[PDB]
């Protein structure tokens, strides 16, 4: 029953609506698997880096900001219970 | 009248000059231009860490 505890929730998506679907399910599964943030930030990129190929640069933990240069339609900002979950592609 | 037509082309009525331009050589040659190493770095960042 955890999973619909935590309910990811999205304030920024410039992405689309599939592959926001993924990212939810993903974030989830990183939560649940990691026992610290810092390993939460690798199994994300890892992940993403499989399935979509490129430079990502995944970011999270309590409080900080995010001005980047990113991929347009390649860059999601969710928060799930205090943790940012900040992902982006660049070239 | 043919001999006297060939009797009008003198060496000093008709000079005969070669000209040439200078060509360079062709050549081909290869250039593979690669960027930097990108390494992968990962930094946690904790309030007692600052401090500390």
């Amino acid at each position: 029953s955890h999973l619909d505890k935590v309910q990811p929730v999205i304030k920024n998506s410039d992405m689309s609506v599939e592959m926001q679907k993924e990212v939810e399910e993903v974030a989830k599964k990183a939560i649940d698997y990691c026992n610290t943030d810092k390993e939460i930030a690798t199994f994300i990129k890892d992940d993403f880096r499989s399935r979509y190929h490129g430079t990502w640069h995944c970011i999270v933990g309590r409080n900080f900001g995010s001005f980047v240069t990113f991929e347009r339609s390649y860059y999601i900002y969710l928060y799930v219970g205090q943790l940012a979950i900040l992902l982006f592609k660049t070239g | 009248e043919e001999a006297i037509k060939q009797t009008l082309r003198n060496k000093f009525n008709y000079n005969t000059r070669e000209c040439q331009t200078i060509n360079p050589s062709i050549r081909e040659r290869g250039v593979s231009t690669e960027p930097p190493p990108s390494d992968t770095i990962c930094g946690n960042i904790t309030q007692w860490e600052i401090f500390d």
